[PDB]
RNA sequence: CGCCACUUCAUGGAAAUAAAUCACUCACGAAUGUCUU
């Protein structure tokens, strides 16, 4: 009831600077993590996009998300919103135009967060979670590996030459699961969704400054993939249950998009939040 | 697999064009000047080529039925023949024959070739008087840019709305309004969650019956004519392609030559002194016309100048 | 990524050894343009195109660009002149022939993580190098 | 931290010395956002590449960057000539030449954790001691 | 009318630029001002 996991589905190449100086070829990066520099959406750049969905429902934003900034009367915030954490991330194949991307370290890191956290419909999520990653070890013996789930998929390239896919006919992906992480799903290791992950790798976009039809400036800036998955954690601190029913249902209705990141005009942050659906 | 590019069979096409592309095979070697120069360099990237401008796209796509699920109806209009090329900045060469030297505009996760939105919104506003920023270097040009500009914004807002008159601050207004969503100057103005002019990719939409893309050839002639020309082998969207522009458009209010939101309009118009002279209202369609109109005016992409980029309407 | 001030010295040398930088502490101006082109490239196409590109000599170029590619082999052999012996099981530590083929050599130790990570960390380096001198 | 009177001062006075406020105690409008970046960029990224960075002439900027450096050196040679010369002390006092760019001189004068502080400290005044002028 | 091909396969420019750099609130509140031998 307290806590609730809700899964962000991009529709478009998501930007949320890091705000620092990078002296390379990519003059503008992305958020990371702290612990796992995986990309994330810190839990301020979530807060604050949901609340400027919400602005028009001043009774429910004073409820939820707390009074506005330099207002006479400061009052806290009752609903605590949790950073976004990379789920799955889309990288171009061969045979398929792109596969559903995720590492053993990520989906231990959910189950982790998981079982900290408590989440509505968790119990399934974690025993499911944790009989793939057992039989995953177990079919992997330490080595590296690229597992798909589809017997089609079998020696696709992902994204790297070195990098082919398996399908280990022993291994079950149970629908829900299927659900949560997407369609055509790739199990990667720690090394190889890092290599896929890292700066030299992620998806950039070069934009210049024209000036009477004549170039001024150039830069280049790194994006999140299309169709990325994050996950992050809502918590239910104590807050009147009919605004927090409005809340849900708008941020869960499929005709809602929010906008999260930078370059809002040019159609970059757009996502579709959904609830962990029950197993 | 070899057509109809779809989501279940096939290669994403940034994929094969960037990182696929110079694969080292066998016997294949483009590393010396003779390799480089080579048939055999030759006919690896001939049929590197010939595997990128195999795809075709139907009118029923999943990928674009979503991408019209989520950004709105789109608006179609269709390439005409030079091409079309998008990101031809992006380096890609080698030095080596039969290779497209060129880069290209692919998105990462659909691998299907699109405009991106920054693009879209700077093609658009370059035709807009006040695109151009006041500085040192540009105040020789800045008085009659903007003087060709307005003239051609005026006669295309008269065109495609109702308002009889428009004022130069009026349109500086509207430009600000649209492109940065403030007022002339550095003001804030209130706008709700719906009152943002925002512009999304343009994506490929459905090659009837076709690729949607081509090989083209720039070949310049040097300074001295007494010299061998240079062949340089590009990829481009092929012509008669559907191109689909997804925009997010509100309705702007000018009152007084100023910007007013949707309940700042709504309770000028509830007052007394309320000149209705002095109101002016921009709704989306007409919006979307205005962009149509200067998209058919001068289209969108590299090398424009020279033909490619323009558009039909389907 | 943080450039380290010795990465930064190797590339001073480098680029003095080949003849980036004149006695008079000066460059041409096109240099500047090659190595973001090749920064550009390598984030872009990929390390083997890039190199094949940079390293070509037969061009049309103003001047010599495969001498950035030296400059890139240089501060490549003095990053791994010091590499810890723990670096060394893990990394390959073994210094790069001077006339060998750069793209070749890439290509014969495959496309590793620790050859890309070192060449951008190089190029990256050059950069801020050649931002410390006057183009001409 | 608490402001130091002294380091203001010697801001004040590098200020004056290296051109930045004009006769009248007014100052181009970009050199706050250069104040400010340059302490953030030192922190994200290396010491020495924050100097390049700054330091770096011919540049495409709206005025001259290099004379926050300028003001830099300026302050850390007042610094250095206010420094107490004892034993058992850990600041070195020699002065960087006017012939010397910060970054060749941070770069064959390393272990620069005194200069570090001592480049921090200095932007620090610098960006306090802007606000007593005008923008224009 | 017959017979017959060679040549050329990227250079130059732009490689980040400005705006915001913390803002508001709280800055001590209550008890004890002598008590027991």
């Amino acid at each position: 009831m307290t806590t609730r996991m809700y899964v962000i589905n991009t529709l478009s190449n998501m930007h949320v600077g890091s705000g620092e100086v990078n002296y390379g070829v990519i003059a503008n990066l992305i958020q990371r993590d702290s612990v796992t520099n995986l990309p994330n959406i810190n839990s301020s750049g979530l807060k604050g996009a949901i609340r400027e969905y919400f602005k028009e429902n001043e009774d429910l934003v004073r409820e939820l998300f707390g009074s506005a900034p330099r207002d006479e009367k400061t009052l806290p915030g009752k609903v605590r919103f949790f950073e976004a954490n990379l789920l799955s991330m889309p990288v171009r194949s061969d045979k398929v135009p792109f596969l559903m991307a995720i590492s053993d370290e990520v989906l231990q890191e959910l189950i982790t967060k998981m079982k900290f956290f408590n989440c509505e419909e968790a119990t399934q999520y974690i025993s499911h979670l944790s009989t793939l990653l057992d039989n995953i070890k177990t079919q992997a013996q330490g080595t590296d590996f690229a597992y798909v789930f589809d017997p089609l998929l079998q020696g696709a390239i992902i994204e790297e030459v070195s990098i082919r896919a398996t399908c280990p006919s022993h291994i079950p992906l149970q629908p829900s699961l299927k659900k949560l992480l997407g369609d055509r799903l790739v199990i990667l290791s720690h090394k190889y969704f890092s290599i896929l992950s890292d700066d030299n790798h992620l998806p950039v976009l070069s934009r210049n400054n024209l000036e009477n039809g004549q170039s001024a400036n150039l830069w280049y800036e790194q994006v999140l993939p299309r169709y990325s998955r994050l996950y992050f954690m809502l918590m239910d601190g104590n807050a009147q249950s009919e605004y927090l029913k409005k809340f849900r249902d708008t941020l869960c209705t499929p005709s809602t998009i929010i906008q999260i990141g930078a370059n809002a005009s040019i159609g970059y942050g757009y996502c579709q939040i959904s609830e962990l659906s029950p197993f | 697999m070899p057509k109809n590019y779809t989501l279940q069979n096939a290669s994403n096409l940034g994929w094969l064009f960037y990182k696929d592309y110079y694969r080292q095979e066998p016997n294949v070697d483009f590393i010396s000047t003779q390799g480089k120069e080579s048939d055999t360099t030759a006919d690896f990237f001939r049929k590197t080529n010939q595997r990128i401008t195999a795809y075709q796209l139907n009118s029923e796509s999943p990928l674009v039925a979503a991408f019209n699920n989520h950004f709105g109806t789109p608006l179609q209009l269709k390439t005409i023949y030079p091409g079309l090329i998008t990101g031809s900045g992006l380096p890609h060469q080698t030095g080596s024959k039969g290779e497209f030297k060129l880069g290209f505009q692919f998105d990462y996760t659909t691998g299907l070739p699109y405009i991106p939105g920054s693009s879209i919104k700077g093609t658009l506003r370059s035709m807009f008087p006040f695109s151009l920023k006041d500085k040192g270097s540009t105040k020789r040009i800045l008085p009659e840019y903007r003087k060709e500009r307005m003239e051609y914004i005026r006669d295309l807002i008269i065109e495609v709305t109702n308002i009889n008159e428009i004022s130069d601050t009026e349109i500086q207004a509207l430009e600000y309004a649209i492109f940065t969503n403030s007022t002339p100057s550095g003001k804030t103005i209130e706008f709700s969650l719906e009152e943002k002019d925002v512009f999304y990719d343009a994506f490929v939409a459905d090659s009837k019956d076709g690729v949607m893309l081509s090989d083209d050839y720039i070949t310049p002639h040097g300074e001295n004519p007494l010299k061998d020309p240079k062949p340089i082998l590009f990829l481009k969207i092929r012509p008669d392609v559907t191109i689909n522009f997804y925009f997010k458009l509100c309705t702007t209010h000018l009152y007084k030559e100023k910007v007013c939101s949707s309940k700042q309009i709504e309770e000028i118009k509830k007052q007394n002194d309320f000149s209705s002279s002095d109101y002016k209202m921009i709704t989306a369609h007409q919006k979307r016309n205005l962009f149509e109109k200067i998209l058919l005016c001068i289209g969108i992409g590299a090398k424009t100048n020279i033909g490619y980029g323009q558009l039909k309407k389907l | 990524m943080k450039i380290s001030k010795k990465q930064i010295e190797y590339a001073i040398e480098a680029l003095r050894a080949n003849n980036i930088i004149t006695n008079d502490n000066q460059y041409p101006k096109v240099f500047k343009g090659y190595i973001s082109s090749f920064g550009a490239a390598v984030i872009q196409s990929g390390l083997i195109p890039a190199i094949i590109f940079f390293e070509n000599e037969d061009n049309d170029a103003n001047a010599d660009r495969h001498k950035i590619i030296g400059v890139l082999k240089d501060i490549i052999n003095a990053m791994r002149q010091q590499y810890t012996v723990t670096d060394a099981t893990i990394l390959v530590s073994s210094q790069i022939p001077a006339n060998y083929s750069m793209a070749q050599y890439i290509i014969e130790h495959g496309n590793t993580d620790q050859l890309l990570k070192e060449i951008t960390e190089a190029a990256v380096a050059m950069k801020l190098a050649l931002r410390m001198y006057k183009s001409e």
